[PDB]
């Protein structure tokens, strides 16, 4: 069980947990309540495991994409800030933390990856991915490499894959759906093939992870890396004269990073919901609260308007905003964990030779789309089975009759959502949004 | 599986 009369907070090990502990100490000084900041490994997976049993932290920090799944599992408490508080943050950050009409977390900061380059090795960074192979050859003759970045997490490689591939998701009929060719298209295959070719030509290594790439850039061994705002502190400490800029284009197309909104959710099992709200609204989401976290590890473009205006003149933040505008806001639907596993497996498999790029992305697409579509059908089934009104029921039955995919018993008109074409299912969802019923 | 009256 969770201890009453104190706050336990989990946040990822790459964020400013020491700066957040300083906000916790300020809360403790004023209220008497102790705040403990922890950074367990794999916390995005640890949280749904421990919170399912009524345990875990009072507050969980992560990008908004995982929160829809936590909320669907009943693991988050609904947050209730008043209009005055909501007006303090940008409206699009509230949209990122809204799930089924309800606010399920407080947005903190907007994150996007950027190209980070060492100005003493490369005063002019490449504008295209295409010019990176020759640039690497030129740097290898001087004992350096062109680029090193985490190849193990799809968050870092997706920008290149989606440059000519486009967005993986679309918003339709009140929900995010994964596109039928959002992962499997010709542009995405071209991007992943470019990445695999960089590996085969010895310009990158398939086993390069986060620590390896961070250590190489911070030691001046590689001219470029791909990372988010949290990484800038370790670069400052290493004294690399660095620049933060737009990611390289592929086939003239901008790289499209997935944009995450670092958010704070309150565990549904917490006996300290009111203290958590006070801490988040009155201590963290203030200029002084965000500065303490930001000075430890930069947050990026913060959700709080007053503090964002103070950091707007930072060229590194303008680069973050530029890359975020070229990218895609992550959906928060529960199948996001299956989408990430699918893309992770595809990149690893293509880089190692286990699968061809075409087969890797074809399999990622079917795995992510089958899980996302099944979740949508589970929800549509739940919604249809509560309807009672004659006119609405008759119209759904009419739409099914047109297809002939139904059977009749002595007492019911039956149909399986899995036997319908996706076009009929979209007609059902489209009609249901007009019915006024949810 | 949907069943309607
Ligand atoms: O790689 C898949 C992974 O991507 C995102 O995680 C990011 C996170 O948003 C950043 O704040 C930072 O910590 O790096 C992570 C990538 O290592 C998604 O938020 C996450 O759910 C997903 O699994």
């Amino acid at each position: 069980k969770i201890e009453e009369g104190k706050l336990v907070i989990w946040i990822n090990g790459d964020k400013g947990y020491n700066g957040l502990a300083e906000v916790g100490k300020k809360f403790e000084k004023d209220t008497g309540i102790k705040v403990t900041v922890e950074h367990p490994d794999k916390l995005e997976e640890k949280f749904p495991q421990v919170a399912a049993t009524g345990d875990g932290p009072d507050i969980i920090f992560w990008a908004h994409d995982r929160f829809g799944g936590y909320a669907q599992s009943g693991l988050l408490a609904e947050i209730t800030p008043d209009k005055a508080f909501q007006d303090k943050l940008y409206p699009f950050t509230w949209d990122a933390v809204r799930y089924n009409g309800k606010l399920i977390a407080y947005p903190i900061a907007v994150e996007a990856l950027s190209l980070i380059y060492n100005k003493d090795l490369l005063p002019n960074p490449p504008k295209t991915w295409e010019e990176i192979p020759a640039l690497d050859k030129e740097l290898k003759a001087k004992g350096k490499s062109a680029l090193m970045f985490n190849l193990q997490e799809p968050y870092f490689t997706w920008p290149l894959i989606a440059a000519d591939g486009g967005y993986a998701f679309k918003y339709e009929n009140g929900k995010y759906d994964i596109k039928d060719v959002g992962v499997d298209n010709a542009g995405a295959k071209a991007g992943l093939t470019f990445l695999v070719d960089l590996i085969k030509n010895k310009h990158m290594n398939a086993d390069t992870d986060y620590s390896i790439a961070e250590a190489a850039f911070n030691k001046g061994e590689t001219a470029m890396t791909i990372n988010g705002p949290w990484a800038w502190s370790n670069i400052d400490t290493s004294k690399v004269n660095y620049g933060v800029t737009v990611l390289p284009t592929f086939k003239g197309q901008p790289s499209k990073p997935f944009v995450g909104v670092l958010s704070a959710g309150i565990n549904a099992a917490s006996p300290n919901k009111e203290l958590a709200k006070e801490f988040l609204e009155n201590y963290l989401l203030t200029d002084e609260g965000l500065e303490a976290v930001n000075k430890d590890k930069p947050l990026g473009a913060v959700a709080l308007k007053s503090y964002e205006e103070e950091l707007a003149k930072d060229p590194r933040i303008a680069a973050t905003m530029e890359n975020a505008q070229k990218g895609e806001i992550m959906p928060n639907i529960p199948c996001m964990s299956a989408f990430w596993y699918a893309v992770r497996t595809a990149v690893i498999n293509a880089a190692s030779g286990r699968q061809t790029v075409d087969e890797a992305l074809k399999d990622a697409q079917t795995a992510a789309a089958d899980k996302c579509y099944l979740d949508e059908l589970v929800e549509l089934h739940r919604r249809l089975m509560t309807l009672r009104e004659r006119h609405i029921l008759q119209q759904i039955v009419n739409l099914i009759e047109e297809t002939g995919h139904f059977h009749i018993t002595n007492t019911t008109f039956d149909f399986d959502l899995c036997s319908l074409d996706k076009t009929t299912v979209r007609k059902l969802q489209s009609y249901l949004e007009t019915s006024g019923t949810s | 599986p949907v069943a309607a009256p």
